[PDB]
């Protein structure tokens, strides 16, 4: 089974704004299970372009219907890897868990991207939910994958918002 | 904002900080592209590599980071 869900946020910034504020995301209000983050490398690849690759770990509570099946889950470790082209003003952006995969796998594509014509930062999202191990009929799956990528589209979006008005408020 | 190990978490301010200021100043504006932070990375990296050896993820990890996922 495969869901694919697509969304497009215009953030009325410059690409610097934007990219600091990625990298500076957490802890915001609208990100509230998120335990931590951590930095696992950093470098400039040949292009000119900096390579980040980041770990967090996210606690979460699965729908109770799905709790006699499974398995005890609270938590789950996310992998952020990201690119940043300053030649382009261009962030490409891609995260998956890292465990619980058998279960459910869900990864995220979010290209950041600045349009001088309209002077704003175009963020487009992609993201896919893949589970073989079907366990229970995909309906719940299908509704439990809507509901999830709904929520973390206003709360990625309100969570980078927040960030660039603070940092910037500075 | 806090590390997943909490003896990192000081570790991980510092180097963030520097970091904030070398990609702001620095990076963005094309002026540079050296590490100006290395002992910070270097002192919060080890702490954590140190950490995550203890961690039943960090195979998970280590197989997810020789992945290119904009291949």
């Amino acid at each position: 089974m495969v869901l694919l869900h697509k969304s497009t946020h215009i953030f009325p910034t410059d690409f610097a704004s934007v990219s600091r504020a990625f990298f500076n995301r957490y802890p915001n209000p609208y990100s509230p299970h998120v335990l931590s983050i951590d930095t696992i490398s950093r470098n400039v690849d040949q292009e000119g372009n900096l390579r980040t690759t980041r770990l967090l770990k996210k606690s979460g509570k699965l729908p109770t219907w799905v709790k006699p099946f499974l398995r005890g889950i609270t938590e789950t470790w996310i992998i952020e890897v990201s690119v940043v082209n300053p030649a382009n003003s261009t962030m490409k952006t891609y995260t998956r868990n890292l465990d619980h995969t058998g279960i459910m796998k869900v990864e995220e594509y979010t290209t950041y991207q600045f349009d001088s014509a309209t002077s704003s930062t175009i963020a487009d999202s992609r993201v896919k939910f893949s589970s073989g191990f079907n366990m229970g009929i995909k309906s719940k799956v299908e509704d439990w994958s809507r509901t999830k990528f709904d929520e973390n589209v206003k709360k990625s979006r309100m969570g980078m918002a927040f960030v660039i008005q603070k940092l910037e408020e500075a | 904002s806090a590390s997943f190990a909490p003896e990192c978490t000081d570790l991980k301010t510092k180097y963030d900080s520097c970091f904030n200021e070398w990609y702001s100043e620095k990076f963005l504006k094309g002026k540079s592209v050296e590490n100006e932070c290395s002992k910070q990375w270097y002192a919060y990296t080890t702490c954590v590599n140190a950490a995550l050896v203890k961690q039943g993820i960090k195979p998970a990890l280590d197989e997810a980071r020789e992945e290119a996922p904009f291949e």
